[PDB]
């Protein structure tokens, strides 16, 4: 399951 | 959206021209690059289900991710049907597709948008039309990390460029995206910058490798 | 449009430059494309009939389908009358009357009526209800001008299947001006005209795969 | 032009740069074509006397148009005084000329829009306008319907586009468009559709008539 | 006169 | 300008960048064709003096031009002190005199005040009214051809020429002939038409 | 900037993205020609010192130009500090107070909105001003002497050039008027200058430009 | 951002696509030039930490730099957490608690915990403290980014000295982030023969002004 | 010192 892109917050 | 008015009430406003168009433009312009999620997020600030749906359906093309995106709601939404069961001027219950906004009405959703306490039913599906583009995002990504080698005359900087847009774009865990910085970016920079960097030693920052190698 | 004021009155505001402007130029570059009517039903948020109208004259071309627009307008006009009929008798004026199918369309109704109606307590939408018969005119003809059929959407030796089902959706999207199009026969039909090597790949996953398994099984 | 404020009252505001702008610009790119009379209508609203004379008086081109529409709203000024003879701090009458601007000042017209009851001489002159443009988008009009023939090769979807769009210019009455449908558009397609179309029979509606040549 | 060019509406 | 805010007051507010951006364009791409002046009118709707002078200020060119225009708005303020002639009481208001509606003499406070007195003292319109007059001188001498110099072309469509006769009325006026200088035929059809034909009656004549 | 609200208060409201791209945009195409200050002035309408700071930092190029700036605007803050010398109680402004560089937001809208105000940020915006005269006037790309009408010139052209360089050099209106009465004559074409001293000085610019059409 | 409203309440407003596309289209455009400071800086006025997260979290490329700004936010936290420990314990009923480093980064901190603190009396400026890590981690790029060494930049046998000094400025303030004797020192030192005399001629403490006024 | 560029006002 992806992690996300939201380096940041 | 929802906004606040000068008397500290949260009522609709309607979607904005320029707010519509930057959506289809960074849809046009970026496809499903990652920083497209982040710039959805921001301009759906405050959405009904019904504005979320909007910026979906003016997409025009990428019709492949967007019929997988509607396949992640429709999932999302029955996990809600399973979790929150439903049973006269009263305020009744969201269902999943409620929440998607295709069994609501703008009304209803204003109504649970701003209850006290709210059922945040914009928010809700915020989150599950994210978790689609995420796995879009990453179906999309032309690259894998284990390819991405310094060239022999590659400037540093644009190798770790290349390195960290894969790795956003590919969404590993933290665990393994840290492995990857430990083992594969030291590891395939061209081997004047791998002597130098290995000459650092571990626990280098990124700054000081990148200032070595410049 | 009748917005909510920074006071939480709901009154009547000018359509703006942005919103002619931006409806005149996705029709000049979309046509009727289906991903047109989102866009409509969204630049006329809180339209009155007269807004919703003004931006239908605004349009320059496409005269063809704008009198086509105007008979499924005049249908849906002629069905309100028959379900909402309004007793006829002497009209007291100076008072609000009942809308007609005539008057929800704009063309016996003033802006005030229009006001009046809208913002009644409790409201009677003829805004909304003019937008459900435009759309449904909008889509007949979404669907008139699609180019082609499903069936002739089929996977070219070398091309890679995620184009392919691009295709296949955008012309189902138009065929039916509509997206929730999925259905056992319309999965059926996408891995019959996929090529062989996706085809068989397709079919050694069986049914009751997703499209994003699909996809990846043959990336 | 006049916009209510918050106190619930009807108050002057300037024309916007955006409003001025946008008719220039549609002016420059459509000419006289129909579609800019509903635009004008559209940008004008709330519109004064005085507003109604900018927008007409930023036109730079056109000018044959122009002076044929100052005749126009000279002519309906003169019926309006026919009809309406005018004989300390008291509101005058307005007068023909009062209505298109020229005669007036700012605050009158104010005045007159926003008394109780209103007079509206931003509505009645921009009328008079409309009446004008109507008759030079009539004269503007490059084609004659009579001369509106399907080419051999030529879509009926496109044929008719441009049958309706003439149509539409020449603005004759109801009953004489109904016959120019009734005769022409049938009489005037091209061979093949013709027979296909006078295969159908009499009364066939406008999307039988396109499915079927489709 | 021309009827006008309001394909929609009052007119 | 002096706007009304959403609660019926008359406030102070900066030119806005739009404003500001849209004159320096006009300027640019018109120079002083006739209708840049209404333009000018109605981006200046409510402005003081301050703000019809910073509008003059922001154009880059034709500063020819631009000293022709303050000569006029000179000529126009020594008229307004013929006309209208004049320490200072503690607190009080003073009464302008020419320099101080066209901006030189007076402060953006002092514009304010008078502006938005009871009666008004309206000496945004008054400079606007020395401003447009000035420009109208302008636009007449930028003016490229006469009308005597607009004749009919042998094949020239009657429309092409209405429009260069008119366009160029316009700007020779700023500060029968039709007929007389249309080509053969068409000036044929239209004395055969007689006095008292509309414009709208002659083009439909010579089309 | 600070603008008016609904009470009547005087509120800080941030500057915004129209105003600082049209500022960037004016620098970027028309560098130091004199009417970017006017520009400069209106774009900066109610600016406070942090305000003008972003409007002068977000310049990229023409170091040389800034940096100058910023040598005035030191004098300038000298200047005040010489003739202004400095619990829960609002202190006095001192010079880079005015300049934004040792003063807070919260401060300079302290001053800007107090009874009677402080106004800082058209003190800060004068010496800017005072700056960007100065470097208009060195960048001045020709002097008054060498702006003569060609031979194929015409009288128009000629006198925008004369103008505009009279502009950008800043001279006293005594000195630009005597420039006028006597270069503008002296330096138009030989025909033109014949027309010219047959209608005699005193004419005005518009008949001397009609004059010569 | 938390704005100010017309009736002068301190309220919550969405980001606004002007504001995004305008942070997006300057990082296109300039890069790490210095300039691209300020501009942040104001672009995100009155910013949550949310805000500032969305607009980093928007740009596309430079991820490199991004991750270095991403290390130096963690160790701005780091050293928040250590100056400004909170009490670890209980939570209290409708009342304020007070934000560790990953709550002023926005990571573990709602909306409405950063709306709270940034309108409480007194403030609590997440946005503000966040911002300033920001920004130093920006600097710290516009300092790598920098092309070329002061000690480089000389002037050409026939360049004027205007250009001269426009490419010597250009290049110091890249190289320390900021446009704040040895510098002097160099400028002289570093002009051409002609110029380098004249300049010397004018002895210390002459202006920039009076030095390309000489040089002119 | 230079008379400024503000020819108006
Ligand atoms: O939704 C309905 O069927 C309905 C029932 C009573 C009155 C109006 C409507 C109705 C609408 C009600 C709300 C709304 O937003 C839109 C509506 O549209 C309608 C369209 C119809 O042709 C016919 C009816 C409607
Ligand atoms: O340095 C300060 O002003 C300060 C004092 C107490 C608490 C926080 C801060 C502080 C800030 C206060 C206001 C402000 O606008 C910005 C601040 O930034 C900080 C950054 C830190 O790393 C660490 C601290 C701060």
């Amino acid at each position: 399951s992806p992690s996300g892109v939201f380096t940041f917050g | 959206p929802i906004v606040q008015n000068l008397q500290g009430q949260m009522v609709h406003q309607c979607i904005s021209p320029r707010t519509l168009n930057a959506w289809v433009k960074v849809v046009e312009e970026k496809a499903f690059s990652p920083e497209v999620i982040p710039m959805f997020s921001a301009l759906s600030c405050g959405a009904t289900p019904q504005d979320l749906n909007t910026m979906l359906n003016t997409v025009g093309g990428h019709q492949a991710a967007m019929q997988m995106l509607k396949e992640t709601i429709n999932e999302e939404a029955a996990e809600w049907d399973r979790l929150h069961p439903v049973h006269p001027g009263q305020m009744r219950e969201p269902r999943g597709s409620d929440i998607a906004g295709t069994t609501s009405t703008l009304q209803e959703q204003i109504g649970w948008m701003t209850h006290n306490p709210p059922i945040p039913v914009g928010e809700i599906y915020k989150r599950w039309i994210i978790l689609g583009l995420n796995k879009i995002v990453r179906m999309y990504s032309p690259t894998s990390i284990l390819d991405i080698r310094q060239g022999p005359k590659e400037p540093f900087r644009d190798y770790v460029d290349r390195f960290y847009k894969t790795l956003r774009a590919e969404q590993a865990s933290q665990e393994v995206k840290n492995a990857a910085t430990e083992t594969l970016l030291v590891q395939n920079a061209n081997p004047d910058c791998k002597t130098i960097l290995k000459a650092l030693g571990p626990g280098a920052t990124l700054e000081e490798m990148m200032t070595a190698c410049q």
